[PDB]
C-alpha cells in the first residue's frame, strides 16, 4: 500500500536517521534491519494471503494470453468480480497491514526516542551524514544516473508505436478475440505508463527537491527541534524516493517483460494466419 | 501516347486446386509449381510441376519424393533457361542450424538433388515465403538471392536492417554473400507484411503489403526508391514491365474480385471472368521477352485463365 510504503520507509529513516546521533550503535542496524526482515514477513506474508488466488490470478493471466502456442467482456465480468475479491482481500486483510504499518509507527517513532543531544543548540551530524550517506546517498545517484525522462520518450514511443501497430494492425487482423487482449494489455501498460510518467516526475521535482534540501541536513548543527523537523522531513522526501523508485522498479521488471511479451505478440500474428 | 497493345486470352484446366502457384518462362514452355499446403489424414506436402501442353497442366515431375519431411517449405526457384535451382526450407521455432536440401534439372522431369546444410542462416527474426526470382548481374556475375525482412522495428535506428538479403555465386551451392537494402520510407509502427521482390532486366524491385522501385548503391548495399500506385481502394497486386515502364493490374476490393488493368493511362480493357462467384486473385504478369506478356490468376476450384499480351511500339 502505497501511502503505507511512504509510511513504512518513512519511519525507517526516522529510525536510522534518529538513531545514528550516537556513534557507538552502529551494530544496531542488525536490530533494526532485522525489523526490516520483521516487515518483509509479516508485511509482505500478509500481502501473499491475497497471492493464493492472486497468484492463481497470474495463472488466470496465463489463461488469457494463449489458446495454445465475446468472452472478453463476459469472463472480464469475473475479472473485475474477483478484483472486488481483490480489493476485498486487501479490505479484509486489512486489519493485519495496518497492525503491521502502524507497528512500524511503533518501533520507528521509539526509535525516534533513541535519538538525544548533549546541548540542543547544536548536534552532531554523524547521523544524516552517515545514514543519508552510507545507506541513501547512493541511490540518489542511482535515481540520478538514469535519463527516465528520455526514457519517458522510449516509453511514450512504446505507447505511441504500439498504437500504430494497433491502428494499422487492428485495421487490418481484427477477427478474433486476440485484439480485446492485446486492448487489455495495451491499456495496462498506458496506466502503468502514467504511474511511471508521474513518478518520473517525483523523480524531476522530487529529487531536485533531494538536491535543494540536502544542503541543510549534514555537516552542520541546528537548534535541535530543527534538525529534528529535518528527519521527519527528509524522511519523507526518502519516503517518496524510495517508494516511487521501488514502484518503478516492479513496473519496470513487469513493463519489459510486457515489452518481450507484446513484441512477440507482434511477431506472433502473421506467424499464424499467414498473410498473404 | 504511342504504344499499340494487342491482348488475348486462353484456358487451362486443372482436376485439383493448388492455391499458391509460381509461374515463369523456361525455354518458352508454360510451367507450374502446384501447392498441397495440406498436412492431414489423406493429403501431405504434394507440389507438382505441371506444364500446360496445350489445353490443361500437365504434372512434368513430383517434388515430394526428394525431400522426405522438410518442411513445410518455402520453394525458392532461379529461372535460368538451363537449369533451375530449387530449395526447401520450413517455416520459423529455434533452430537456425537449418539442413534444407537443392535441387537441379535441365528439364521439368529428371531431377538431380542435393543435400546442403544451411546452417545458422540469418534470417533469424527475418520472414520469408515462396516466390520466383531470377538472375541479377552484379559486375562479377550473374546473382542469386534470398532477400529476409525485418516486419517490425520499434525505433527507427537504421535503414540498412529492413531486408536482409544473403547471395550465392554458384548457382545457388555456397550463399558466401549478403547484401544490403535501404528502404528510406521506414514509416515505424506499420509492420510490412508479405515481401515479394521480383526482378525486372538486371534491375532490383521489391514489393509487400507498398511498391518500392529499388536500385544498387554499393557491392553489397542496395537502396529502394519510392513510387505511388494508389488509388481509391485501388492496391497493387503485380506488375511487370515492358520497355521499363510498368503495367499495372488492381485489387479493387478486398474479395479480389475481377482486377483492373489500364493501358498505361491510355486505354483501358476489363478483366471479365463472367459473360462465377470467384475472383481474380494470384495474378502473374509472366515476362516472356522485350515485347510479349502473359496474365494467370487463380479464380475457382482447378481453373486458370491465360490472358496474353503482345506489346512494342509503332513511334
Amino acid at each position: 500500500i502505497i501511502p503505507h510504503y511512504t509510511f513504512l520507509d518513512y519511519y525507517k529513516h526516522l529510525s536510522y536517521n534518529s538513531i545514528y546521533h550516537k556513534s557507538s550503535t552502529y551494530g544496531k542496524c542488525i536490530a533494526v534491519d532485522a525489523f526490516i526482515k520483521k516487515i518483509n514477513e509479516t508485511y509482505d506474508k500478509v500481502k501473499s494471503k491475497c497471492n493464493d488466488i492472486k497468484n492463481d490470478l497470474i495463472a488466470t493471466i496465463k489463461k488469457l494470453e494463449h489458446p495454445y502456442d465475446r468472452t472478453f467482456k463476459k469472463m472480464m465480468d469475473e475479472y473485475n468480480t474477483k478484483k472486488k475479491k481483490l480489493i476485498k482481500c486487501i479490505k479484509n486483510h486489512e486489519n493485519d497491514f495496518n497492525k503491521i504499518c502502524m507497528d512500524m509507527k511503533n518501533y520507528g517513532t521509539n526509535l525516534f526516542e533513541q535519538l538525544s543531544c548533549y546541548n540542543n543548540n547544536f548536534c552532531n551530524t554523524n547521523g544524516i551524514r552517515y545514514h543519508y550517506d552510507e545507506y541513501i546517498h547512493k541511490l540518489i545517484l542511482s535515481v540520478k544516473s538514469k535519463n527516465l525522462n528520455k526514457d519517458l520518450s522510449d516509453m511514450t514511443n512504446i505507447l505511441q508505436q504500439s498504437e500504430l501497430l494497433l491502428t494499422n494492425l487492428n485495421k487490418k487482423m481484427g477477427s478474433y478475440i486476440y485484439i480485446d487482449t492485446i486492448k487489455f494489455i495495451h491499456k495496462e501498460m498506458k496506466h502503468i505508463f502514467n504511474r511511471i510518467e508521474y513518478h518520473t516526475k517525483i523523480i524531476n521535482d522530487k529529487t531536485k527537491i533531494i538536491q535543494d534540501k540536502i544542503k541543510l541536513n549534514i555537516w552542520r548543527t541546528f537548534q535541535k527541534d530543527e534538525l529534528l523537523k529535518r528527519i521527519l522531513d527528509m524522511s519523507n522526501e526518502y519516503s517518496l524516493f524510495i517508494t516511487s523508485d521501488h514502484l518503478r522498479q516492479m513496473l519496470y521488471n513487469t513493463f519489459y517483460s510486457k515489452e518481450k511479451h507484446l513484441n512477440n505478440i507482434f511477431h506472433h500474428l502473421i506467424y499464424v494466419l499467414q498473410m498473404k | 501516347r504511342h504504344v499499340f497493345i494487342r491482348t488475348e486470352l486462353s484456358f487451362i484446366k486443372n482436376n485439383v486446386p493448388c492455391i499458391r502457384d509460381m509461374f515463369f518462362i523456361y525455354k518458352r514452355e508454360l510451367y507450374n509449381i502446384c501447392l498441397d499446403d495440406l498436412k492431414g489424414e489423406e493429403d501431405e506436402t504434394h507440389i507438382y510441376v505441371q506444364k500446360k501442353v496445350k489445353d490443361s497442366w500437365i504434372t512434368l515431375n513430383d517434388l515430394f519424393k526428394e525431400t522426405d519431411l522438410t518442411g513445410r517449405p518455402h520453394i525458392f526457384a532461379y529461372v535460368d533457361v538451363e537449369e533451375i535451382i530449387i530449395l526447401l526450407c520450413e517455416d520459423e521455432n529455434r533452430k537456425k542450424d537449418m539442413t534444407c536440401h537443392r535441387f537441379y534439372s535441365n528439364d521439368g522431369k529428371e531431377y538431380n538433388n542435393a543435400e546442403i546444410t544451411i546452417s545458422d542462416y540469418i534470417l533469424k527474426d527475418k520472414l520469408l515465403s515462396s516466390y520466383v526470382s531470377l538472375p541479377l548481374k552484379i559486375e562479377n556475375r550473374e546473382y542469386f538471392l534470398i532477400c529476409g525482412v525485418s516486419p517490425y522495428k520499434f525505433k527507427d535506428d537504421n535503414k540498412k536492417d529492413d531486408i536482409l538479403c544473403m547471395a550465392s555465386h554458384d548457382k545457388g551451392e555456397t550463399w558466401g554473400t549478403k547484401i544490403v537494402i535501404k528502404y528510406d520510407n521506414y514509416k515505424l509502427g506499420v509492420q510490412y507484411f508479405f515481401l515479394r521482390p521480383y526482378i525486372s532486366k538486371n534491375d532490383l524491385s521489391f514489393h509487400f503489403y507498398n511498391f518500392i522501385e529499388c536500385t544498387h548503391e554499393k557491392d553489397l548495399e542496395f537502396v529502394c526508391s519510392n513510387r505511388d500506385f494508389l488509388k481509391d481502394n485501388k492496391v497493387l497486386q503485380d506488375v511487370s514491365t515492358l520497355n521499363d515502364e510498368y503495367i499495372v493490374s488492381y485489387g479493387n476490393d478486398n474479395n479480389f474480385a475481377e482486377c483492373y488493368i489500364f493501358f498505361n493511362n491510355e486505354n483501358s480493357i476489363l478483366i471479365k471472368p463472367e459473360k462465377t462467384t470467384a475472383g481474380c486473385y494470384g495474378g502473374t504478369f509472366v515476362k516472356i521477352d522485350e515485347n510479349r506478356a502473359l496474365f494467370i490468376y487463380s479464380s475457382s476450384q482447378g481453373i486458370y485463365n491465360i490472358h496474353t499480351i503482345y506489346y512494342a511500339n509503332y513511334e
